[PDB]
RNA sequence: GUCUCGAGCCCUAGACAGCCGGGAGGUGAGCUUAGAAGCAGCUACCCUCUAAGAAAAGCGUAACAGCUUACCGGCCGAGGU
């Protein structure tokens, strides 16, 4: 099969072997797209994903490559934004961005700060009780957002009573 | 060609003398 | 403004309570001219254009109560 | 998991899925009941407006409300089941 993806005017994309770099006004994203007998190339103004094989496994990845490239197109133009809200019951939770990592202090009354590192060119902006995770790479942004929610994971006690934590409010 | 679609085209042709695809089918008539 | 259908039937019938099983147990009775009086009153309540179809909506409560038409 | 073969049905008069929009009135059916208004129970399950819309399929409420299912319309476009 062969699927042709038309590149937007804001965007310009180059290809080096199996790696595809996608540049735009919001940034640049380089992804490696490697799978048996699937050739991904740039035909001037279109990105072509093709294969001689049409089996269920090849078709699975052609559709995955399509969505990855379309996502990179959206990332370098409009960007990717995940909105998060910080909820606390008894203990005042201090969420702050210290360097290239987001630190959470005094969670459930803990003396020790919980922290996670931000993935790549992702920017995390805090406005009091609201947090917005943004960037061009959906892989990096989606993870950094997830990492913040996963950072307040509680396995020891009941999650229904101890609901403190930063949760994903908006998904793009 | 379902029988309800044929009877619906005949109902729309009746109200032109006196789905968007069924209106277009009736307009061509 | 105008009172419900269930109440307007009980005024020109003489009976208050309905039945446990409708059509199988006949309670009240209405005539042809008695349904034409209830059709005149409900104009903003009903969505019908003609006076003929306005009567059919009142009958849609009658036979499902125990009211026979003669 | 994947490959191959057969059968039935649906489909450019636009299928399958998704998303948007509509999901209206008589009337909150009646009985039961302090109340019960799709949705405790019993019985019935009728007709208007219309392109659809149950006397309501599933949650939800003390009862309402609120959320959607059926059903109809739009966007989309090729196979789908
Ligand atoms: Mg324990």
């Amino acid at each position: 099969p062969r699927v042709e993806l038309e590149i937007p005017e804001d965007v310009d994309a180059e290809q080096d072997h199996l790696d595809i770099t996608v540049e735009g006004d919001n940034g640049s994203v380089t992804r490696r797209l490697w799978y048996p007998d699937i050739d991904v190339s740039v035909d001037g103004d279109t990105v072509v994903i093709e294969s001689d094989e049409d089996n269920a496994k090849t078709m699975s990845t052609i559709g995955t490559f399509q969505s990855h490239i379309e996502n990179m197109f959206h990332g370098v133009t409009e960007g990717w934004e995940y909105g998060m809200e910080v909820f606390y019951s008894h203990f005042p939770m201090q969420v702050n961005v210290e360097g290239d990592e987001v630190v959470i202090e005094n969670f459930l009354g803990e003396k020790a700060p919980r922290r996670t590192t931000i993935h790549g060119d992702t920017d995390v902006e805090i406005d009091g009780e609201e947090l917005t995770v943004s960037g061009p790479d959906i892989e990096a942004v989606g993870q950094t957002a997830a990492d913040i929610e996963q950072l307040t994971r509680i396995n020891d006690k009941d999650v229904r009573v101890f609901q403190d934590g930063v949760y994903i409010t908006r998904k793009p | 060609i379902p029988e309800w679609k044929q009877e619906e085209v005949d109902a729309i042709v009746e109200m032109i003398e006196s789905r968007n695809t069924l209106l277009e089918r009736a307009l061509d008539d | 403004g105008v009172p419900p259908t269930a109440e307007l039937i009980k005024d020109e019938a003489g009976f208050e309570t309905g039945s446990g099983e409708p059509q199988e147990d006949f309670v009240a009775d209405l005539s042809v001219d008695q349904v034409k009086q209830i059709a005149e009153q409900k104009h903003p309540d009903l969505l019908s254009y003609d006076l003929t179809n306005a009567a059919k909506e009142v009958v849609g409560t009658c036979t499902s109560l125990g009211v026979t038409i003669e």
